[PDB]
């Protein structure tokens, strides 16, 4: 049809239009002003090892957002599935959320010593 | 649809050579991360939205983010790695390559010699599919969690700093 | 009206990268870099193989597939925290102290 | 298709030991509980047990698109229950050692088990793909469960590694026979072929793909290499569980898959698997010549002895005892392997030389001596009548080959094995009735590998009793 | 027998000792400061922190943590260096002396009469509370009785500057929280103080009104009125202040609990004020060794 | 060239482009509107002096910041520092570009839709950890680690948060999604999932009380530290437009979106929106920032099986009425 197509087109000129906007933007910021030099200029500025509970704290992050994929795939057919497909999920967030108390328990999601 | 599949698939292919030949893990990274996007606009191309949505969702918003993670935390500098530069060094790569690349042409061999009707690209919505994940494939779900919850157990058993 | 031969055979080459990026790099986050493009082909072959079909058993055996991928990716990367926290690199030849 | 009441009753072992990991981990997250979280464990996968009587019971029948109950999913249920019930019962002694956290033990070898059960019960490739991974991820966990010691990281490591490497080949190898069939089912991988062309490039291509995944995870030549690192350093009762139940479930998968699928029955395949067990039982049985270690020694036996099931697998289409064969040995190998590596464990309990093990363990002296006799099929010793079935099978389909390295590799077994079980009674230079439940495991492990190598027919009853669907 | 005896005010490359009577006291004595290049590099090189000359006492993940010297804070210019394990704080030692300015040896170099203007910068939101107890201390050498009079209008200049400081004080604590709207009242409460303050002495921050034997001029006609209007616009405020941020959970969260100790702690470190009076001890010098006329109010 | 067809595409192309252009430009002036409703909360009067009522302001602000030196340090990635600022205003742009402001305007149709904007704040986290990374600076980079374990947090729920009104839809589209709004607003039966969704919208748009370079500037580990002239001001229209991008998801999911008795659709869209960035500037001059354990605790602990239990009711009761 014509009307898919129309929006694929108009899709497709945003996406273009907006990274051109902001690479457009680099390049206006970076070819206009005056440049000049200092000694600590190139210094970084820090006002004149990690633990592993950001490693945690992401890994959970992937594990709860693949059961988040899950629950996607459940929302959007929720009436088709019935009062089945309801119970399967009960249990899955069951499981879920057995073991987000287990980690709290544990204090796995305890970032303070 | 055919043009935007191929683009796509010829820009993950050179971003994946580019992982496998950087030295740099953040911009080996990236490289991945521009291929898992290349690899969704291949899914999209074929009418696997919900595919490509988890491609960029998950693999290249979760698992992504937690390869960087990583690297962030193990600052990664190239202590003996950027120093060595071994994968470059021919005759440790020619072997490997060449195993791959026989491996590859008896693969493509076996593709080749398979009927081919053509890929319509009829647009599968995430409806039926999660119709088909909560209707034939329950136990498949229910012990994914399973699996999911026992790699939370592993890895909170290993990756802890004490 | 995309061939599923080109959509296989992109998944095998893909797949052919990450074992080679598997096998000639020492260091083990290039190695689980390397097995995320192999299973992440094969999750492309499925998706390749639901689609010719019209079946929406290449998404679900995709969905496991990155189920599987998030956790592996999980305990591999806890275990080259640990090695990395006890050894201080991440060469995997190093760790060969068991062998014949 | 839908889920019955009589699908649920079905479902008893896989939702009763899923129901026993969410206890465990509320139980664990109310309070850690060494002995309580192990018994609660223990109790489930004995629960798990009993109701196969009720899942016999209830008769066989198809529980999903994917999965199939019938006596050879309860056999093998059953002995991944044993294997995962005996690995509890050598763990305990071992984890009263360990310093940092014991009940994460208990779950993962749960979880396992639960991935044993499913393998057991697959008749897909989705389900066969879940429980391979349902079995390895905790098996990563358990491996590297003492990752303070640097033998258990790197066979942690290593086995990790190499598993999602050969993961993602089995995954790729269903994605190409998807590809060619268009159903995942077993019955229908090459039912859309007739006049003889059975041996189509990309169905082959995508089952040896498959081939190489499912032989790394039964030990076969040349995806072996694995096996004496992660089994050596691996703590004993995971090193147990490893060799028993995963080995067991996959084998069993394996089974089922090469029976139903049409393509099972290719000449291309049976001649490629052919050269794999021979090459399997006669590198295992050489490799295994000159180890001083117990654990490199029983991996490399796991390696022969999953050659001599590759043997009695290739004639399955033909022969009529096959899967006969492959129960009887796989009972008797879970009992050998059961009561050698769990006296490996009592002797490694708790976490902190064989020879001369008589006279300070007379009775583990003999339990080790009663297995090493029947891992390498002297008669009355069960490992015997495995070995028996195995050849009368090579004898009925013409496998002369196979028969002829079964007979070499036994010779070279005979030779190592023996040299154990007399090193035991050579001259070297506890206190809990958890060690003692491990020594009466052992002990009764023995009893029934002599009493079932005197008297096999109720075994041979049994396992011909756990006949699947035609 | 001190653990460190290290310069705590001047740098370590520092020679001499500022405070003896044949060390000279003006910059004017000195050379003028000529920044160079070496210099420069010589200065940032001293500055740097090195774990062993502290007496930090060091695990292979304690971090090293530097806070200043820079300060976005009203509270001057300071450093600290913080040892952490993760994000716990194992060890820390402040390094000071970034805003030393000399205030006693130019005690030493001006007249009675003219340091009061330098004691008014010793605690800059303090100005008359700070001169009060410079001049009471010159009119005991003077043998000074200031009349009653005297002694009330120090008081309520006193208690003005009080409320001025802890105005800052509530706001800046309120926005370093995280609550930036309270500043902004607070500030304006403080423009109503320094419109009675202009109005009395002629200056907002460091009056220098004080004087040896008095103050320097009588109250300007009208100061009642301004402090009536300041009296009727103050407590309102101070309850919605209470109301919107004071009451406010998440900063009862971040504020409850954090850094306490006892009254035996207070006492073996010589904290007074309000940390001294929050463990409980009765300790106001008002109450308990008046002067100027406090026991009178 | 004269064809239906052809001009159906212009004028859809035009659409899309305008749709874009003032989207870029409130968030512009909506940066400038931070300012003065800034200013009118803290009573006083913002910037009114540029222009009539300071509204040529964000035109000099936008001539300094071009005309500021744009400057990358040599010890710095130059692609990844580079990368960043894109990567904070391309995702959030992108997001916006599935929310439909009118019957008939709408850039992307899509069949995904939140699914998508799932996707573009996945990809706007990486923002924050290349800025992180690429300045070479360690306090820079404990400050984006802290962040970007914050974002996950929220992260972890804010697709749930959604799955309410996903379920009560029906569909993954966004249009779908404000149809089944006709009779009763998402506000009222997916009440906690509109205050899950605010939080998790105002923490994955870095706002505050969950601002990481604002919460601690004496330590100066903010991850903006290094960039200036452009690249900065792109950190900053990116922020805003993601806030102007929250606030039209917002009232697209649970405010009905366009609907509305007697003014036109886009002006209740507009004025719904609105309300809603002045709730943010509100929040951001009301609330006092909680601590980091705390702020992820409450991510964590409270939030995210407050939107389990959510979707889960929300199913009973959709399957409930469905007789
Ligand atoms: C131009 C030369 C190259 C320049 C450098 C590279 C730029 C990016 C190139 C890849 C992305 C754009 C590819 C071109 C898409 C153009 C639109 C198109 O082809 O649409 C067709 C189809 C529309 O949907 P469908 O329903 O199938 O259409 C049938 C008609 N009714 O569309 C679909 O079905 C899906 C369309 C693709 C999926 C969406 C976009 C994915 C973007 C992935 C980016 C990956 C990273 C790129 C990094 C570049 C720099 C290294
Ligand atoms: C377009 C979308 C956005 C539109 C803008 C409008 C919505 C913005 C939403 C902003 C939400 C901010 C949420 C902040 C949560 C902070 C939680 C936290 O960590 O609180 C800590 C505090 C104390 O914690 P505790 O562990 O008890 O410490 C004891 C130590 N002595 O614990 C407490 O103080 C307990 C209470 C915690 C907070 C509860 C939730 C409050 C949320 C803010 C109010 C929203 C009200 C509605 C506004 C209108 C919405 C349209
Ligand atoms: C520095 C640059 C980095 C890379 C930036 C992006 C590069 C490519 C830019 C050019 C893209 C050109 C346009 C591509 C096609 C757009 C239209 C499209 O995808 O249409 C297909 C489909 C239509 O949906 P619908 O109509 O509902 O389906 C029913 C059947 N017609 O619609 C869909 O399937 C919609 C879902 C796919 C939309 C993809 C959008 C872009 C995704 C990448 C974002 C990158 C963000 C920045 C970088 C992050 C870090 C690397
Ligand atoms: C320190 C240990 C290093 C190990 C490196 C291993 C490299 C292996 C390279 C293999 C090369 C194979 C080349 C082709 C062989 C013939 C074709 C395949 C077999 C038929
Ligand atoms: C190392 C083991 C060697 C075994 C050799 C067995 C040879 C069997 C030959 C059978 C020939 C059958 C011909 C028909
Ligand atoms: C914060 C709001 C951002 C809006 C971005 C998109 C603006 C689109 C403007 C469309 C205008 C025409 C809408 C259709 C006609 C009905 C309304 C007519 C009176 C305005």
């Amino acid at each position: 049809s014509t009307e898919v197509i129309a929006h694929h087109w108009a899709f497709a000129i945003f996406l273009i239009v907006a990274i051109g906007l902001c690479c457009l933007m680099l390049v206006g910021g970076w070819f206009l002003g005056g440049r000049a030099r200092a000694r600590s200029k190139n210094v970084p500025f820090e006002s004149g090892r990690l633990s592993a509970k950001f490693y945690l704290v992401a890994m959970f992050f992937v594990i709860f957002d693949v059961e988040a994929l899950y629950l996607f795939a459940w929302s959007t057919s929720i009436r088709e599935s019935g009062w089945v497909g309801f119970v399967e999920a009960a249990i899955f967030i069951f499981v879920l959320l057995a073991g987000l108390v287990y980690l709290v328990r544990i204090g796995a999601l305890d970032w303070t010593p | 649809m055919e043009f935007a599949f191929y683009i796509c698939g010829l820009i993950a292919i050179l971003a994946t050579l580019r992982v496998i030949t950087h030295t740099n893990p953040v911009h080996a990274l990236l490289y991945l991360i521009i291929s898992l996007l290349a690899i969704s606009g291949v899914f999209f191309s074929l009418g696997a939205y919900f595919a490509g949505a988890l491609e960029i969702i998950v693999y290249a918003g979760a698992i992504m983010v937690l390869f960087v993670f990583v690297v962030m935390m193990l600052n990664l500098g190239g202590s003996e790695i950027e120093q060595e530069r071994q994968w470059l060094k021919p005759q440790v790569w020619i072997g490997p390559a060449i195993l791959s690349a026989i491996m590859l042409v008896v693969i493509v061999y076996a593709i080749l010699g398979v009927n081919d009707q053509g890929i319509d690209g009829t647009p599968i919505s995430a409806k039926a599919v999660g119709i088909t994940l909560f209707g034939p494939y329950v136990l498949a779900v229910e012990l994914a969690s399973m699996l999911l919850l026992a790699g939370l157990v592993v890895a909170f058993h290993v990756g802890r700093e004490e | 009206m995309i061939p599923l031969q080109h959509g296989l055979i992109l998944a095998a080459i893909l797949f052919v990268l990450g074992l080679t990026g598997l096998v000639i790099r020492r260091n083990l986050l290039f190695m689980l870099i390397g097995l995320e493009i192999m299973i992440n082909a094969s999750a492309l072959a499925f998706v390749v193989a639901g689609s010719y079909w019209g079946q929406t058993d290449g998404q679900v055996m995709y969905i496991l597939a990155i189920s599987l991928a998030a956790a592996e990716a999980s305990i591999g990367l806890a275990l080259l925290l640990q090695l990395h926290r006890r050894r201080q690199n991440l060469n995997i030849d190093s760790v060969s102290e068991m062998r014949g | 298709m839908t889920i019955t009441p009589q699908n649920l009753i079905a479902l008893l072992p896989l939702l009763i030991v899923g129901l026993t990991v969410v206890v465990v981990m509320l139980s664990i997250a109310w309070r850690r509980n060494h002995f309580l979280n192990a018994t609660l464990s223990v109790i489930g996968l004995n629960a798990a047990l009993v109701s196969l009587w009720f899942v016999g019971q209830a008769g066989a029948m198809d529980v999903t698109p994917l999965m199939r109950v019938d006596g050879f999913a309860m056999l093998y249920t059953g002995l991944v229950l044993l294997a995962s019930l005996a690995t509890c019962t050598f763990a305990y002694p071992w984890l009263e050692g360990y310093n940092d956290n014991k009940d994460e033990f208990y779950l993962l070898v749960l979880i396992a088990a639960l991935g044993g059960i499913l393998l057991a019960n697959a008749n897909h490739l989705a389900s066969l793909f879940l429980g391979i991974e349902l079995i390895s991820l905790p098996l990563f966990g358990l491996v590297g469960y003492a990752f303070r010691q640097k033998r258990s990281l790197e066979a942690s490591i290593k086995y990790t590694i190499l598993s999602a490497a050969a993961s993602s080949f089995l995954l790729f190898g269903m994605a190409l026979v998807y590809a060619q069939s268009g159903d995942l089912s077993f019955v229908a991988l090459g039912k859309n072929l007739g006049d003889g062309m059975l041996n189509e490039p990309l169905l082959l291509a995508g089952f040896g793909l498959m081939i190489v995944g499912l032989g790394f995870k039964l030990s076969l030549v040349p995806f072996h290499l694995w096996t004496p690192d992660v089994y050596q350093g691996a703590p004993a009762p995971v090193s147990t569980f490893l060799a028993t139940a995963s080995k067991i479930a996959i084998f069993g998968v394996v089974m089922r898959l090469f029976l139903y699928a049409p393509v099972g029955d290719s000449e291309a395949i049976r001649v490629v698997l052919a050269i794999i067990a021979f090459a399997s039982i006669i590198f295992g049985n050489l490799m295994a010549l000159s180890q001083t270690n117990i654990k490199r020694l029983l991996g490399y036996s796991s390696i022969s002895h999953l050659g001599y099931l590759l043997v009695a697998l290739i004639a399955l289409q033909t022969g009529e005892m096959s899967m006969e064969a492959v129960g009887v040995y796989l009972a008797g190998y879970l009992f050998s392997s059961l009561g050698a590596f769990g006296v490996v464990s009592l002797m490694s309990s708790p976490y902190r030389s064989y020879r001369g093990l008589f006279w300070h363990r007379p009775i583990l002296a003999a339990v080790m001596t009663v297995m090493m006799l029947s891992l390498a099929g002297i008669p009355m010793t069960l490992g015997f009548i495995g070995k028996f079935y195995v050849l009368a099978v090579g004898v009925q389909a013409h496998l002369w080959w196979l028969v002829g390295a079964v007979v070499v590799g036994s010779a070279i077994g005979l030779y190592y094995y023996l040299r154990v079980a007399v090193s035991l009674y050579l001259h070297a230079p506890p206190s809990n009735w958890q060690y003692s439940a491990g020594g009466i495991v052992v002990l009764i492990s023995a009893l029934l590998v002599l009493v079932l190598g005197v008297w096999p027919q109720p075994l041979i009853s049994i396992v011909r009793l756990a006949m699947p669907l035609m | 027998g001190h653990p460190n005896l290290r310069r705590i005010m001047m740098p370590q490359t520092w020679k001499g000792h500022p405070l003896r009577k044949d060390y000279p006291a003006r910059a004017t004595e000195f050379s003028p400061f000529e920044l160079t290049k070496a210099k420069q590099d010589l200065e940032m090189e001293a500055l740097t922190f090195k774990p062993e000359e502290w007496g930090m006492k060091r695990n292979e993940d304690f971090m090293f943590l530097n806070l200043g010297p820079n300060h976005p804070s009203a509270h001057g210019a300071f450093r600290i260096v913080l040892q952490l394990d993760g994000e716990e704080i194992v060890d820390c030692v402040p390094d000071i002396g970034y805003h030393h300015r000399g205030a006693e040896k130019m005690g030493e170099r001006q007249s009675w009469h003219s340091y009061i203007p330098y004691t008014d910068r010793i605690e800059y939101l303090g100005g008359c509370v700070n001169e009060m107890p410079y001049v009471l201390a010159v009119e005991k050498l003077a043998g000074i009785t200031v009349p009653d009079r005297v002694n009330v209008i120090r008081v309520m200049l006193s208690e003005l500057f009080r409320i001025n400081s802890h105005l800052l004080y509530i706001s800046t604590f309120i926005q370093d929280v995280g609550a930036m709207t309270p500043v902004f009242f607070a500030f304006t409460d403080r423009q109503k103080i320094y419109d009675l303050v202009e109005a009395i002495t002629g200056f907002r921050m460091h009056p220098a009104w004080f004087r040896i034997g008095g103050v320097a001029h009588d109250l300007p006609r009208g100061w009642d009125r301004l402090l009536r209007e300041f009296l009727d616009w103050m407590p309102k405020r101070l309850a919605s202040y209470e109301k919107a941020a004071l009451q406010n959970t998440i900063l009862k969260g971040r504020s409850q609990g954090v850094a306490a100790y006892g009254a035996k702690e207070a006492l073996e470190w010589g904290t007074t004020g309000a940390g001294l009076r929050a463990t409980g001890i009765d300790f106001d010098v008002r109450k308990a060794r008046p002067y100027s006329g406090y026991e009178n109010f | 060239w004269i064809s239906p067809e052809l001009i159906e595409i212009l004028l859809t192309i035009l659409k899309a482009v305008v749709i874009l252009l003032v989207v870029v430009t409130c968030g512009a002036f909506m940066s400038f509107g931070e300012r003065r409703l800034l200013g009118l909360f803290q009573n006083r009067y913002g910037p009114n002096r540029v222009g009539w009522g300071g509204s040529l302001q964000l035109v000099a602000d936008m001539i300094k910041m071009f005309f500021k030196e744009d400057w990358i340090p040599k010890f710095s990635d130059r692609v990844i520092f580079t990368l960043a600022p894109m990567i904070a205003f391309t995702s959030l742009l992108l997001a916006f570009a599935i929310v439909p402001v009118s019957p008939g305007w709408v850039v992307a149709d899509l069949n995904i839709g939140i699914l998508f904007f799932l996707m573009m704040a996945g990809l706007a986290v990486y923002a924050v950890l290349f800025a992180g990374w690429s300045s070479n600076n360690k306090y820079s980079l404990l400050g984006a680690m802290r962040a970007s374990a914050q974002t996950l947090s929220y992260e972890v729920f804010l697709g749930l948060s959604l799955m309410g009104v996903v379920a009560q839809a029906g569909s993954f589209n966004m249009t779908d999604i404000v149809n089944s709004q006709a009779h009763v607003w998402n506000v009222i039966p997916q009440f906690f999932g509109f205050i899950t969704f605010a939080i998790a919208g105002v923490a994955v748009c870095h706002r505050h009380p969950f601002d990481q370079p604002e919460a601690e500037q004496e330590l100066a580990d903010g991850y903006h530290i290094e960039y200036s002239g452009m690249k900065f001001g792109l950190f900053f229209v990116g922020e805003y437009i993601g806030i102007v991008t929250i606030s039209a998801l917002m009232v697209t999911l649970f405010f009905g979106g366009w609907q509305g008795p007697l003014l036109p659709p886009f002006i209740w869209f507009a004025l719904k929106t609105a309300f809603f960035m002045m709730m943010f500037i509100l929040i951001r001059a009301s609330l006092p920032r909680p601590r980091y354990d705390q702020v992820m605790s409450f991510g964590w602990k409270i939030c995210l099986p407050l939107t389990l239990i959510n979707l889960l009711v929300t199913a009973a009761v959709i399957l409930w009425q469905a007789q």
